[PDB]
């Protein structure tokens, strides 16, 4: 479940089923690649360290779902939000409710900082060779790598990771091309063509 | 008392008798009511006549009253031996209280005689260890009520320690009395006998005890 | 402050027994409640059970007959056991303190209330992967610098299992410009990640830049010096 | 003259004790509309300016235990219920096997019963669920309604109300009602200050057990009344001078499912509960009840020796309606556990007290014959505020007497409910024909 | 003065004889359970009224409240006196003594009336 | 048609006060007045005043206008026509001419011209005003005598001597032998002490068939005496029968 909100506005998040009695909903926030943290306990009670911008629906309403309201949306709040339902009519829920990812808009485009690395001199002696193409600081995370042997693309041997953000608009993607020590000295140059939203950045490398 | 009755009045058995009850105009009898009562000395009175010529509940029709403009009268037809007592009259209205009279001693004549019964008692044994000595001379069943008691110390008039009560009416329409003689323990063992004389209409009765026996 | 750290094997064969440990630092393991949470990749967190002194310990109704918790007061740390593991138990197990609460709605006397819990101080978390494969030692290969006033420089870790691998630069003396990338699961069944650092072009010293690589499942610590 | 003559007199103040047919009176504001089960419309309005003549110099012997106004009201109320329930819906087809289950929550009590039911047509059935209290259902080896094996059941119309409104009992022409207006009177014996009235004061037909509610307050000291104190087989009616405060609530926002069970008939079932599953309760201030119980025991020592011990305990056993403080509160019938109010032991010399109450929807005629009623459920958290003006106490006939006496509550006979308000009234008939003698003779 | 209905119940018979029009003015007063309850009672009210009025009418006391008759007061009926009845006794206290001889006196009051009427018709014929 | 009972006889010194009660039973206490009349040696019977228990109206005589207070309690109903009540009287400034017997009387009628007239009286409470203290009596047994030799009768009794203020009653066998009792009044001596006598006439054939016990009670002194009269006489006229 995704709900995009413009920065500076107010955010809404729904989690859990509909209330059947008096509840005490516990809200959490999971930063991408980090550990979940406590946001609001007991429906609408914030501990020390959480600003008053976060407010949850009171557990005194019978029939409504747990709603998490976030005033003044910022790019830092872009993370996952899970809830823990404590219902007097329902048994104890040992599985958190399916979360909802907050999408901070107003982020048009980011330029990927690609970097190509040839195989090391210590690896060639091991009768192995592999090209490394690092891609970072790009938004949104949607890129497709296309290796080039001279002016001809390379089919098999291509290993590429999936984009993943790191607590910012920066995503991560790593492309690998498994070749042989005899394949490297064969062609004159190899390229790492990585397309972004509408651009195509390419870096080449030549043996010595 | 401001209300005057008859000091004494008499009447034979089976006849009637009238009692007067007069006084100043402030108490009798214009604009005043009259009531009669049978009040034996020492007992509880009995209402006879109320509201002038009206008898009280439970009163035999042998009584009758009449109030003039200056005095009221009470007529008791067919006299009874128990009627020989004192009668008082009251004057009252609807607002004021009562004002009794002087009283009337009614003596019903034509009754039978009654010789007195005298019994003298010597001092008891518990009294001789005190020590004192008292003679008890009781008189009863004598009519009318008028007797005199005289004591003697071994056929010698006594002029010290003599006392006698007044004749009192009994429940059987007769009178009773009593007399005592105060003597010292020395004269009880010095005299051969003591007597109690009781005079009644000339006939004098007497009883004698003997300390020597 | 309260610093919680988990440390376990990270790789357990199917139908065996998992043994984890939460090294506590900041408070006593007796004056607070403790709870463990696991989370599969791309799923929602699942509660496992809480543990406290005086025999206050409850298990998950779905994992009741397998889990066995304990608290080591003489060592000040939290333990965890899980017998008969399968492929569905592969998740990220956390260690967090628990503060209890009492939500009252009725008249109190008639037990018309319920006790709710919430974790406030989580831990860094440990990675546990369930598989019947053996652990392989990674092979580190240095990446030479190559290029405007700025230059790049990084290392490489190839063919290891399982995740993860901790990479540090200069033993932690370089936290500006480091961008460690996630690994890639090849067809052979071995992950491979990289790590680069943006340093100025005046790199020659020799400053002696070196990357520290550690792999807990294999106890492999390799130091490779990078030189142009 | 002296011989008196008989002279007839008309309109003499002479009366003798007798019994007649009494009627009612119900103010003018009692505009409540719809139609209450009793006094709405059906009763004669009350005189805006009632009249009460104090019979000076008159001393009369009353008797609350041999009064006929109690027997009339006791049976009049019974016939009033039979009259209001005659045209209401009959629930004979509701006696079907009930496949029940526990209520949705986390001592099960409420049961979610599903069953088949006849529709408007006489062919297809209807698989509709309900929610009956456990006291109204009984299993069989699935459940069944408790009355199906004893009595026929009829649902009370929802247009009527169970609220008691004041009803004044009046006597027709030629009769009169005497009111003993002395501040200390145990209901029996000669009355010092007596007065006459055509109608009694506002008496609300409240039917409660153990605890007397919304009644009349005693004057000066709390009054104690008993038919035979030396006989432990007779109840002891109590009356309070200062009323104790009691608050009852059913914290369950119920739902009314209108099921159609044929042509014209419509059964009102219980739907899903909105909110928490909370049981009904009644509160009594601990400060006030501590002073009232201590004020009644001071009057009990005037009948069982000055220096004695008095103990209070709950009911010994028997039926449910007597062992628990049962009554009505907004439509639902309660059955409150009274083990917290009679948990004391008095010798010769800070919030509230809550009671665990239960609710039944099927109630059987106290005549013991097989006619029961289904009380339609009420919607919303019900809340009633009532007074408690008296008690209905019993005494366990211990063989070791004159040691310590134990008092246990009770009830079961609503005649005592009417005796608590009809202790100061009795029926007499006026006979205006009286001869007397006087010196008056007519013509030739 | 004015005392109300039955106001002189405890007063003397002579004093209660003044309020004889007060207890007589309030002696008549002008299908569903509550509907037929009072209807059967108000029917018994006029029957109780016409029962005393019939006896009052046959005794020559039809339009009379305090009538005098020509029946000698037998001494066996508690021979009280004049100032002992009207000045120290209540009607409630008096009816208890004559309660035995109530139906006895009612038989003589009827013979005297039928005889007064028949003797009255003989005079007008002449 | 009831019964009025008064308090016991008390001895009060001149200058003090005395409270005489008057309990009623058998009639409505509020329907009749309560009159108080005394009778002394000087000036004869003297009515003092009455009081209406119903309203509380009092009417005192000019002679007792500023030294007598009358009070009545509330009526205690028993039946519809009878009840029980009590009336008191407080006379202050006692003198020597106030020695006599006091009576409380029930009213006659309720309405009319004789409503307060006294009709039903009590038994009377004797009041003695003197400075001498209460002295206990001295009961002495009397030896039987011969009343009739040919009739076979005798006479025995008890002797009460030296008793001050007089309220004295003499019974026999706890009120069993009341036939033939002849109690004579007392005598006023020169010292201030009275002394009466009692005697009962019984046949001579009764010796070991009846117990003679005279009960002399004197409440002012709070003493009761029970004497055993010896059936053996000493008269020479009665020994002829034994
Ligand atoms: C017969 O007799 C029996 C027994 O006497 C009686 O039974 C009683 O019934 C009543 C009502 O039926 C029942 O009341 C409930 O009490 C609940 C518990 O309240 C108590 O605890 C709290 C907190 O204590 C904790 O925290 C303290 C630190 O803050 C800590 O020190 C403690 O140790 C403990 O851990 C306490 O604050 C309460 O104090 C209240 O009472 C005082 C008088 O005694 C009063 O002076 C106080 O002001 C206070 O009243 C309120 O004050 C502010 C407003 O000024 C509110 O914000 C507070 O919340 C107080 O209510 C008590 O000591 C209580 O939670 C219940 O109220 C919640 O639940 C109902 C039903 O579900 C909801 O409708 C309410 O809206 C409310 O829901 C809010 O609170 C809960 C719990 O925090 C949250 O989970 C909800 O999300 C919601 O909070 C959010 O929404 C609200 C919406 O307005 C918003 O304002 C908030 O900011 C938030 O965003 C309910 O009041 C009582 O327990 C029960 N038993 C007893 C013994 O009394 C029967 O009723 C009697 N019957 C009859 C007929 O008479
Ligand atoms: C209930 O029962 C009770 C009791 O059974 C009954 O009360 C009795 O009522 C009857 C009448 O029905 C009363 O009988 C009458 O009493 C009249 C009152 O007497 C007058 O005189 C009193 C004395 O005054 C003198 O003394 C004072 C000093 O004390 C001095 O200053 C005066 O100048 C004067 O010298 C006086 O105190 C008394 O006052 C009372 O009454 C007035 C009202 O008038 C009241 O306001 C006062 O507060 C006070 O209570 C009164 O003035 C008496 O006059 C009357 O006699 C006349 O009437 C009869 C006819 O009834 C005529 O035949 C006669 O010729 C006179 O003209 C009559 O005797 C009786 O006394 C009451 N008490 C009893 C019986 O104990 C109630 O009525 C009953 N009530 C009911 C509803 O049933
Ligand atoms: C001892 O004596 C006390 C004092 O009288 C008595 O308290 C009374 O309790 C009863 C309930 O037990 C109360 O009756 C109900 O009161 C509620 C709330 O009243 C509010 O509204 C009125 C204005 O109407 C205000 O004056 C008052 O102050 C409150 O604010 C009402 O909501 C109830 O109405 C229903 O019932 C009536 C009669 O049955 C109907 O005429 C009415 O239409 C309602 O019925 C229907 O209403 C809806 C349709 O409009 C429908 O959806 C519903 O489902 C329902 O079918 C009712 O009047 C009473 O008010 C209390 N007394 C006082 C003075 O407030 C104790 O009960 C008594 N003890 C015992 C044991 O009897
Ligand atoms: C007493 O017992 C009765 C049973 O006899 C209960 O009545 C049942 O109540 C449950 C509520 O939990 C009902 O189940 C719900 O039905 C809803 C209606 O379904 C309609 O819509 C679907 C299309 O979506 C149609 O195909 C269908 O024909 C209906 O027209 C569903 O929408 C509900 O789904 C929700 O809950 C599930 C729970 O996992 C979620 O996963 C879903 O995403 C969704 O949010 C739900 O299935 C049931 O139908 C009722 N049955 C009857 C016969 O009434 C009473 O509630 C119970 N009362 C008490 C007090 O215990
Ligand atoms: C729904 O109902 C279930 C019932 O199964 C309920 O789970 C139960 O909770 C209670 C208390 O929350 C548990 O009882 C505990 O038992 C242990 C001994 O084994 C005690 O040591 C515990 O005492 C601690 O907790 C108390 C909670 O009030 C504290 O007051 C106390 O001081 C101690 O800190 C406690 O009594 C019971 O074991 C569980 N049952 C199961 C099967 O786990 C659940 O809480 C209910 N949920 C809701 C939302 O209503
Ligand atoms: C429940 O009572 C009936 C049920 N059902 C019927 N009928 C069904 N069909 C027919 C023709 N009658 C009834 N008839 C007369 C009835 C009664 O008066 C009657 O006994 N009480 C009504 C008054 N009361 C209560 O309020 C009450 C109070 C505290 C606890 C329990 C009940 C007592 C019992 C009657
Ligand atoms: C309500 O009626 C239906 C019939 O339409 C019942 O369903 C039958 O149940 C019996 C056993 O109880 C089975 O043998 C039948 O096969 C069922 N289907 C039929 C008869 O068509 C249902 O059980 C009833 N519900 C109750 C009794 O609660
Ligand atoms: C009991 O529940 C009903 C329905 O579940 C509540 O009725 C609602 O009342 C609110 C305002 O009070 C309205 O806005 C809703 O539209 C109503 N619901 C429906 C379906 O109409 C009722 O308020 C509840 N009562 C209590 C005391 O909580
Ligand atoms: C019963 O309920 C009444 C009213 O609901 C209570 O009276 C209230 O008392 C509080 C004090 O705690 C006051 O603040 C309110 O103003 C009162 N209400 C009214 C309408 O005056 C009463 O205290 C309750 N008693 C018990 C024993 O619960
Ligand atoms: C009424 O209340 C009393 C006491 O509150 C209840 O007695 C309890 O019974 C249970 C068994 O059901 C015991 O476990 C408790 O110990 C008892 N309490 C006490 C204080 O002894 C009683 O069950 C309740 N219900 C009835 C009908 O009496
Ligand atoms: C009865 O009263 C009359 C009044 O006229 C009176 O003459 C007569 O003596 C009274 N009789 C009795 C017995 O009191
Ligand atoms: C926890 O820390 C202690 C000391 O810091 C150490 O001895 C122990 O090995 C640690 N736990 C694990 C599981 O390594
Ligand atoms: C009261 O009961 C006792 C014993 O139960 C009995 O002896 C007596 O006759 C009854 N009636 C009373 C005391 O008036
Ligand atoms: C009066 O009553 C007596 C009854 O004692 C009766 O014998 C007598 O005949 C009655 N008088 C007349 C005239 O009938």
């Amino acid at each position: 479940t995704f709900v995009s909100v413009a920065p500076g506005q107010t955010a809404r998040i729904t989690c859990g089923e509909e209330s059947l009695g008096s509840r005490s909903v516990i809200w959490y926030q999971q930063r991408p690649g980090q550990a979940p943290s406590l946001i609001i306990y007991n429906n609408n009670d914030r501990p020390s360290g959480i600003p008053d911008r976060f407010s949850g629906s009171p557990g005194s309403t019978f029939g409504t779902t747990a709603t998490l309201t976030i005033t003044s949306v910022e790019a830092g709040d872009e993370a996952d939000y899970y809830c823990h339902i404590w219902d007097s009519r329902r048994p104890t829920n040992w599985v958190f409710g399916e979360g909802t990812t907050l999408i901070v808009l107003s982020q048009p485009k980011a330029a990927p900082s690609v970097t190509l690395f040839p195989p090391s001199s210590e690896e060639l002696q091991a009768n192995k060779a592999t090209l490394v193409c690092l891609i970072s600081d790009f938004y949104p995370g949607a890129v497709t790598v296309a290796w080039k042997a001279d002016s001809s693309p390379v089919k098999a041997g291509v290993e590429t990771t999936t984009p993943s953000k790191q607590s910012n608009n920066k995503y991560a993607a790593s492309s690998y091309l498994s070749l042989t020590p005899e394949q490297w000295k064969s062609h004159k140059s190899y390229s790492c063509q990585v397309t972004h939203e509408g651009s195509t950045v390419e870096k080449t490398v030549a043996p010595t | 008392s401001v209300l005057t009755q008859s000091a004494s009045v008499s009447g034979s058995l089976g006849q009637s008798v009238t009692i007067s009850c007069t006084g100043p105009n402030s108490v009798c009898c214009s604009h005043k009511s009259i009531s009669w009562y049978q009040w034996p000395p020492g007992r509880a009175p009995t209402l006879i006549i109320y509201e002038d010529n009206e008898r009280a509940p439970g009163i035999s029709p042998r009584f009758s009253g009449y109030k003039s403009y200056w005095s009221a009268y009470l007529t008791i037809s067919d006299l009874r031996p128990e009627d020989e007592t004192t009668y008082y009259c009251c004057s009252y209205t609807h607002n004021s209280g009562c004002v009794f009279g002087t009283g009337t001693k009614v003596s019903v004549l034509g009754q039978s005689k009654a010789n007195p019964s005298v019994t003298l008692f010597p001092p008891s044994s518990e009294e001789l260890q005190a020590n004192k000595a008292t003679l008890v001379c009781l008189i009863s069943d004598f009519y009318p009520g008028a007797v005199t008691v005289a004591w003697k110390a071994d056929s010698s008039p006594v002029k010290a320690g003599v006392e006698t009560t007044t004749p009192s009416k009994q429940s059987n329409n007769k009178y009773a009395a009593s007399s005592y003689l105060s003597l010292t323990p020395e004269q009880w063992k010095s005299h051969r006998s003591y007597s109690c004389q009781v005079t009644h209409e000339g006939s004098t009765v007497e009883k004698t005890v003997a300390p020597t026996e | 402050q309260v610093h919680l750290q988990e440390s376990g094997p990270g790789l357990v064969k199917p139908s065996e027994t998992l043994s984890l440990t939460c090294n506590v630092s900041g408070t006593l393991v007796r004056d607070n409640y403790w709870s463990w949470i696991r989370q599969p990749l791309g799923k929602q967190p699942e509660w496992i059970g809480y543990v406290h002194d005086s025999g206050d310990t409850n298990y998950n109704p779905s994992l009741k007959s397998r889990v066995h918790l304990s608290l080591d007061k003489s060592k000040n740390l939290v333990s965890l056991r899980l017998t008969g593991v399968t492929a569905a138990d592969s998740a990220i197990y956390y260690c967090a303190t628990t503060k209890h609460g009492r939500r009252i709605y009725g008249v109190v006397a008639f037990k018309e209330w319920f006790t709710y819990f919430y974790m406030d101080v989580w831990g860094k978390g440990t990675s546990v992967t369930v598989s019947s494969a053996s652990t392989k030692g990674p092979s580190v290969f240095p990446l030479a610098p190559s290029s405007g006033g700025t230059a790049a420089l990084g290392c490489l870790v190839k063919d290891y299992f399982p995740e993860p691998v901790t990479v540090s630069w200069n033993s932690g003396a370089l936290t500006s410009g480091v961008h460690t990338f996630p690994a890639v699961l090849q067809s052979s069944g071995l992950y491979s990640l990289s790590s680069v650092v943006t340093v100025p072009s005046s790199s020659l010293g020799t400053q002696t830049y070196i990357c520290n690589v550690n792999h807990k499942p294999s106890n492999t610590k390799v130091d490779k010096r990078v030189e142009p | 003259a002296e011989n008196l003559w008989v002279t007839v007199y008309y309109g003499v103040p002479v009366w003798k004790d007798a019994e007649t047919t009494l009627f009612c009176a119900s103010d003018a504001k009692a505009e409540t509309e719809k139609h209450n089960v009793w006094a709405t419309h059906a009763c004669v309005p009350t005189d805006p300016n009632p009249q009460e003549i104090h019979l000076e110099n008159v001393t009369e012997e009353f008797n609350m235990w041999k009064n006929n106004m109690v027997e009339q009201m006791h049976t009049d109320i019974i016939s009033l219920w039979d009259q209001s329930l005659k045209p209401c819906v009959k629930l004979t087809p509701l006696c079907v096997t009930l496949q029940c289950t526990n209520v949705t929550n986390n001592r099960g009590e409420l049961k979610n019963c599903s069953f088949n039911m006849t529709t408007e047509l006489r062919d297809k059935k209807q698989k509709v669920y309900s929610l009956f209290y456990r006291l109204d259902v009984v299993q069989i080896n699935e459940y069944r309604l408790i009355n199906c094996n004893t009595s026929a059941i009829t649902q009370a119309c929802p247009k009527v109300s169970f609220e008691p409104i004041p009803i004044h009992y009046c006597a027709p022409a030629g009769f009169a009602i005497l009111k003993c207006k002395d501040k200390k009177f145990n209901g029996t014996g000669p009355c010092p200050s007596v007065s006459t009235v055509q109608c009694t004061h506002g008496i609300k037909p409240v039917v409660s057990t153990q605890l007397l509610l919304n009644g009349s307050l005693a004057e000066e000291e709390v009054m104690i009344r008993s038919e035979n104190i030396t006989n432990n087989a007779k109840n002891i009616l109590v009356q309070f001078n200062t009323p104790v405060q009691i608050n009852c609530t059913r914290p369950n926002n119920n739902t009314r499912k209108s099921i159609r069970i044929g042509p014209g008939q419509a059964f009102y079932a219980t739907g899903d509960i909105i909110g928490d599953i909370r049981q009904a309760h009644c509160n009594v201030s601990k400060a006030t009840w501590n002073e009232t119980l201590g004020k009644v025991v001071k009057q009990l020592r005037k009948h069982f020796g000055n220096n004695t011990i008095i103990r209070f305990a709950n009911s010994s056993g028997g039926d449910l309606e007597v062992t628990t403080h049962s009554f009505n509160c907004g439509g639902e019938f309660f059955y409150c556990n009274t083990s917290g109010l009679f948990n004391s032991t008095w010798i010769s010399n800070n919030d509230s007290i809550t009671l665990p109450c239960r609710i039944k929807q099927i109630i059987n005629m106290w005549q013991r014959i097989g006619q029961a009623m289904y009380a339609p459920p009420i919607q919303g958290v019900i809340r009633c505020v009532s007074n408690i003006t008296g008690l209905i106490l019993t005494r366990d006939g211990g063989s070791t007497n004159s040691t310590t006496e134990t008092f246990r509550p009770g009830g079961g006979d609503m005649r005592d409910n009417w005796r608590s308000e009809l202790y100061k009234y009795k029926v007499v008939k006026i006979e205006p024909l009286g001869v007397a003698p006087t010196r008056c003779k007519r013509r030739v | 003065v004015f005392l109300g209905f039955l106001g002189a119940a405890g007063s003397t018979m002579g004093a209660a004889s003044m309020t004889l029009t007060v207890q007589a003015r309030n002696l008549l007063s002008g299908l569903t359970v509550w509907g037929i309850k009072q209807l059967q009672a108000r029917v018994l009210a006029v029957e109780r009224y016409l029962r005393d009025q019939q006896l009052l009418g046959i005794w020559g006391c039809s339009g009379k409240l305090i009538c005098c008759t020509n029946v000698p007061w037998n001494s066996s009926w508690s021979n009280r006196n004049l100032s002992e009845i009207w000045d120290n006794m209540t009607w409630l206290q008096w009816d208890k003594e004559i309660s035995n001889y109530t139906q006895i006196i009612y038989g003589l009051l009827e013979e005297s009336q039928n005889q007064q009427e028949k003797n009255e018709q003989d005079l007008l014929a002449l | 048609q009831g019964q009025l009972v008064q308090s016991g006889a008390e001895l009060k010194k001149p200058g003090a006060s005395v409270k005489i009660s008057c309990k009623t039973s058998g009639y409505r206490f509020n329907f009749y007045h309560i009159n108080w009349i005394r009778q002394t040696a000087g000036r004869g019977p003297e009515w003092m005043g009455w009081i209406s228990p119903y309203s509380g109206d009092k009417n005192l005589a000019p002679a007792f206008q500023d030294r007598v207070i009358m009070t009545t309690d509330t009526e205690v109903p028993v039946t519809s026509f009878t009840s029980t009540g009590a009336a008191y009287m407080e006379i202050r400034n006692l003198k020597f001419d106030d020695t006599g017997t006091y009576f409380c009387a029930k009213g006659l009628l309720r309405d009319g011209s004789s409503t307060w007239l006294p009709y039903l009286w009590g038994q009377g409470t004797l009041l003695t005003v003197s400075s001498a203290s209460t002295k206990g009596p001295s009961v002495f047994p009397l030896a039987p005598s011969s009343k009739s030799t040919s009739g076979g009768t005798a006479a025995l009794g008890c002797l009460v001597k030296d008793y001050f203020p007089e309220p004295v009653t003499v019974s026999w066998n706890s009120g069993a032998l009341t036939s033939g009792v002849h109690t004579f009044p007392a005598v006023l001596q020169s010292s201030g002490l009275y002394s009466l006598s009692s005697v009962v006439t019984v046949p001579s054939s009764s010796l070991g068939t009846q117990t003679y016990i005279c009960n002399v009670n004197h409440k002012p002194s709070n003493t009761k005496v029970d004497k055993r009269v010896e059936p053996k006489s000493c008269d020479k006229g009665l020994e002829v029968l034994f």
